[PDB]
């Protein structure tokens, strides 16, 4: 069949190897990010806290790029640190060339042309990693983008990739306010997704990862939620779903 | 299951890398057998020879070659690969004193022909040298060494090993000598692994059919046996 | 039957066999018979040439190349592979002229030529030499030496040995011949000789005979046999062929 | 799913990599060994035992130190051990030349966890059959990592991979606490490796180094016997 | 709210394990102990062992 | 139970080794100490037979090559 290396066209003109680089991030961790009026935010899910991890870590799924870049990793963890350092390196190659932060778009078109540039040719596995990238630019103010193993990317303001990323996402734009979300309802819509979307009955704060960009005073400041923050938040949804089930 | 044996690259599943046993089968494909003991300071290799006829060049046949000066080797399997290892072996000994300014040792020889041979046995673009190696010598506060080197690129110390078609036999028979805690004096370790290779293989041999060499620390060249000094001793042997 | 293992010369068998290198030595069993002897004072080369059609020149596909001047060789198998590994040989012998300044030892040629045969053994992009060779020379203060190399690139030492389809019957013909004692003259006929016994005459008929040799007699210089010796050569052997 | 466990660089139409899993599976078969975070510092163990006491236990060990403060243990091959330890001392000392200071130990199993991934880059070059156990004491805090054929890398409180893995990791998170202490950490470890060793662990059957503020030292076999004697 | 995506069989299942339960110990009563550990033990999977295999993704 | 007795043999310590052995081989373990008393006439088993026949069954050979552990 048509399912040897990616250099290879089906009869009916599909990339299979490209194709099952697109599904195996169903295997991924879920990890979704929401466009706010006066921010923006990161949550993704810690699939694999055994017991005896160290958490000595400032984000597994989550990844500091720039001064004004984060992104969230979702695929095989070798691919996923070859990206992220393959990002880090444009991004400061930006810098150096043009004493400016890199824009969303031409970092995400870099790193896309690149995920192209190993499934176009060469007889290499294309990178099984889509990402979640998170920042900010005087050019479009605050932008989310989605990548893709593929190579392709798109402007969003609400979209989840993992495991159960599609009923996630449907549940995201039947239940999104464009234009009218703050830092606080785009922080309860992501715990209401992750709660409907992971397989537990009452998520804990461990396995959750939540980074939150915003611009102020000049500057964008990229911070991690704490522990004791990210409890708080939960905590409030957990209060707030038991008002909404009492009421009913 | 199977069919993961063709490509020397390739994972088997239960992560078994059949192509390198292979090799190691093909060690023993090679017919002759060799054995090393080392005492407290000597260290004594010994392997069997096989002429088919007279017509061979006795003197040019043998299986156990020098790398320094002080460090000896023998080898059993495909011979051309054995000529290879040892010519490999005489380039490493030699750079390392161009680089390093002083005698090779037994272990870290061993330890970089084991680190080429593991690169052989990762990528696909070699045959990985089916040919075990056995190298003696004397170093300074150690003592002598007898290490042995395999196409895996496993290498290990012993005190006493074995090469060859009666590698589990002449096993065994060395750990029933070790167990007995002896202190295994020159003539005792030559003794020893002579009587290793006749009882492993059952024929009395005549003193024509082995070569022995030798290393100790009151003479550190690896002094290869001559026919005069391998008949004492195993005449010796036997009248012993 | 080892299929499965055989298609390349980097994969083993699971008896632990590079089935490459056995088709290699297959290919040389199923080539002509050349044999050498080393007499006291030199060593003389003999090769059953078959002339393939009588329109070919006598001399054509010459077997008996000379690697140095001192340095012989007869070789077997395929004529391609046999002529790249003599020069490859030769480049090696002239390198070490450059290099170390002096004739180059025939043991040491011999062992860089198996090197070299070996190493085109062990990968997969490239085949072994179909060919088995044999190495002669003789030095004043080194002696005679000869070697025979065959694609599985082992390199022993040789009294006189035999390479061909006749492996077998030369050796039982070769070992009643006692070798030791005389010199290139009373060597020469016995050569012949066997060659002429080993050729079969009903099937693959036709061969020419051909002696190279290399000794004091010529100044430890490898050269053909003088036409004169050769026909003397040639009329011992009818004689002892009755 | 037969056709897509024969490459390195062809994805399997369910899943991943079939060969990286054969890796782990290689690795999976090797020696046990036990890596464990103490309070103050970090031990690791592993057991030497080999049939044939011919063989010369203190010519080879499975318990390396990287650079004054690393140390690794290994569960799987021996030679891709070896080459690992290699890559790993290059990589330290590429860092201390460069900054003129001590590798941290997250930096060494990300850069070492990289050089792992990248013999997965490409067919015709076979992945690490090797998991790595990294010890090291940086910034007043112990850290134990995990580096894996994949290239993946994470750390671990108290973790044991090898033969019989499954076992050790259930006493481990069944015996581990985080306010241990160095000897009994050690202790634990020791513990186990016997449960799972088959043979009354010897002063040399099994080998042990710790790390702690006093960098990273491979237990000599007097100390190993102590600490033998010590738990019976 | 313990049994996510469970089918209707194991539910089931969870209250004939839990009428077992009570059965072992000779009462007729079952109580939410029992349920719990019905629950536990309708549902108990074999995950996966290894967690170097487990952490391959992200 | 239905075998002779052991005439004290350490039965709690070869319980006490730890081996991956299935009732199968347990069974197997006795039905060798059996084969072995019978082979040597000798109704009563001790810890000779008994351990010969614990090797034999469990012998659990490998040969593995070094370099894979």
């Amino acid at each position: 069949r048509y399912d040897s290396r990616t250099t290879i066209f089906s009869p009916e003109g599909r990339l299979y190897q490209v194709e099952y680089a697109m599904e195996a991030i169903g295997h991924a961790g879920t990890c979704l990010g929401i466009l706010a009026n006066d921010g923006v935010l990161l949550a993704a899910e810690r699939r694999n806290i055994h017991k005896l991890l160290d958490e000595v870590f400032f984000s597994e799924k989550i990844y500091k790029l720039n001064e004004d870049m984060a992104c969230s990793v979702a695929g095989i963890t070798s691919d996923a640190n070859v990206l992220t350092n393959e990002l880090r390196l444009i991004a400061q190659r930006y810098l150096l060339q043009y004493q400016e932060p890199i824009p969303c778009e031409q970092l995400v078109t870099a790193l896309c042309d690149i995920k192209q540039a190993y499934t176009q040719f060469g007889g290499k596995r294309p990178f099984g990693v889509s990402l979640l990238y998170i920042g900010w630019d005087k050019h479009y103010g605050f932008q989310l983008y989605q990548s893709d193993p593929s190579g392709n990317y798109g402007g969003w303001k609400a979209t989840c990739i993992g495991n159960n990323s599609a009923a996630a996402v449907s549940m995201l734009k039947q239940d999104y306010k464009e234009g009218e979300m703050t830092l606080k309802s785009a922080l309860a819509l992501a715990i209401k997704v992750l709660n409907k979307t992971m397989d537990v009955s009452k998520l804990s704060a461990e396995k959750v990862e939540i980074a939150t960009l915003t611009r102020e005073n000049g500057k964008t400041v990229i911070r991690v939620l704490k522990q004791k923050e990210v409890e708080q938040l939960i905590k409030k949804h957990e209060e707030e779903e038991a008002k909404a089930e009492r009421e009913k | 299951s199977a069919g993961f044996d063709r490509h020397i690259t390739i994972f088997s599943p239960e992560g078994r890398l059949y192509q390198v046993e292979y090799a190691f089968k093909a060690i023993n494909q090679g017919g002759l057998t060799s054995v090393a003991v080392r005492g407290k300071d000597c260290a004594v290799i010994v392997t069997q020879k096989k002429v088919p006829d007279k017509l061979l060049d006795s003197s040019t046949v043998t299986h156990l070659f020098k790398i320094t000066e002080n460090i000896g080797c023998v080898m059993t399997g495909m011979t051309a690969d054995s000529r290879s290892q040892v010519q490999r072996a005489r380039y490493e000994a030699a750079n390392w004193k161009y680089k390093y300014g002083y005698e090779i040792p037994v272990d870290m020889l061993c330890k970089r022909i084991a680190d080429i041979s593991q690169v052989y046995t990762q990528n696909a673009e070699m045959r990985p040298l089916g040919c075990c190696m056995i190298l003696i010598g004397i170093d300074e506060e150690q003592g002598p060494q007898v290490y042995k080197c395999d196409p895996a690129g496993y290498y290990c110390g012993f005190k006493a090993t074995a090469a060859g078609v009666k590698q589990t036999e002449s096993t065994s028979f060395l750990e029933k000598k070790v167990k007995k805690k002896f202190d295994w004096t020159f003539e005792q370790t030559v003794e020893t692994a002579i009587t290793c290779l006749s009882t492993v293989l059952s024929i009395d041999f005549k003193p024509s059919e082995i070569e022995v060499g030798v290393v100790t620390v009151e003479n550190p060249k690896f002094r290869i046996l001559t026919e005069a000094e391998i008949d004492a001793h195993l005449v010796a042997l036997a009248e012993r | 039957i080892g299929t499965g293992y055989d298609l390349s010369a980097s994969t083993f068998s699971p008896d632990g066999r590079v089935f490459q290198v056995e088709y290699a030595m297959k290919a040389v069993e199923n080539s002509s018979t050349a044999i050498g002897i080393r007499c006291k004072d030199g060593v003389v080369f003999g090769v059953e040439k078959l002339v393939l059609s009588k329109l070919y020149e006598e001399g054509s596909n010459k077997r008996l190349f000379n690697v140095d001047r001192h340095v012989g060789m007869a070789v077997a198998g395929l004529l391609a592979d046999a002529r790249s590994l003599a020069d490859i040989a030769r480049e090696e012998a002239s390198n070490f002229r450059s290099n170390f300044g002096y004739n180059i030892p025939l043991k040491h040629l011999a062992d860089r030529v198996a090197m070299y045969v070996h190493a085109y053994t062990l990968y997969s992009a490239v085949r072994p030499f179909g060919c088995s060779f044999m190495l002669g020379s003789y030095s004043v203060n080194d002696g005679a030496q000869l070697y025979m190399i065959d694609p599985s690139g082992v390199s022993y030492g040789y009294w006189g040995c035999a390479i061909g389809k006749a492996r077998q019957a030369a050796k039982t013909e070769i070992e009643k011949l006692q070798m030791k004692e005389m010199t290139c003259r009373d060597i020469v006929k016995e050569v012949a000789k066997i060659i002429y016994i080993v050729h079969d005459e009903v099937k693959d008929k036709a061969f020419e005979l051909e002696l190279s040799w290399v000794g004091e007699l010529t100044n430890g210089r490898h050269e053909i046999v003088p036409k004169d010796i050769r026909e003397e050569a040639e009329k011992y052997a009818k004689e002892s062929l009755k | 799913e037969r056709g897509y466990s024969f490459s390195l660089t062809t994805f399997s139409p369910s899943g991943k990599l079939v060969q990286i899993e054969y890796a782990l599976a290689a690795v999976a078969g090797g020696a046990p060994s036990v890596g464990i975070k103490a309070a103050n510092g970090v031990v690791l163990a592993t057991e030497k035992k080999q049939k044939s006491i011919l063989y010369d236990e203190r010519s080879v060990h499975k318990v390396e130190p990287i650079t004054k403060h690393i140390g690794l243990v290994y569960s799987g091959m021996g030679p891709d051990y070896r080459v690992l330890v290699h890559r790993a001392r290059k990589l330290a000392q590429q860092y201390y030349l460069v900054y003129q200071e001590p590798i941290p130990t997250a930096q060494l199993v990300q850069r070492v966890a990289s050089v792992m991934q990248e013999y997965t880059q490409s067919g015709g070059v076979r992945p690490f059959g090797v998991s790595l156990l990294i010890c090291g004491w940086n910034e007043g805090r112990p850290y134990l990592f995990q580096s894996d054929p994949s290239g993946a890398y994470f750390a671990w409180k108290a973790t044991a991979m090898g033969k019989n893995y499954v076992n050790g990791k259930t006493f481990l998170e069944k015996r581990y606490n985080e306010d241990l202490e160095l000897e009994d950490a050690i202790h634990t470890a020791i513990l186990t490796l016997k449960e799972s060793f088959e043979g009354q662990m010897t002063e040399d059957n099994i080998e042990v180094g710790i790390c702690n503020e006093a960098g990273f030292r491979r237990l000599t076999p007097t100390e190993v016997k102590d600490y033998l004697a010590a738990i019976a | 709210e313990l049994m996510p995506g469970a089918s209707g069989a194991e539910v089931k299942g969870v209250c004939t394990e839990a009428g077992m339960y009570a059965l072992r110990e000779r009462r007729v009563h079952v109580t939410q102990e029992d349920f719990e550990m019905a629950v536990a033990k309708v549902m108990q999977k074999d995950s996966e062992k290894n967690m170097s295999i487990k952490k391959l993704w992200k | 139970s239905k075998m002779n007795l052991s005439e004290e043999v350490d039965l709690e310590d070869y319980v006490a080794r730890p081996d991956k052995i299935s009732g199968a081989d347990i069974n197997s373990i006795c039905q060798e100490s059996g084969m072995l008393a019978v082979r040597e006439n000798r109704y009563i088993v001790l810890a000779k037979d008994f351990e010969k026949a614990y090797k034999t069954v469990i012998k659990k050979d490998e040969q593995e090559h070094e370099f894979y552990k």
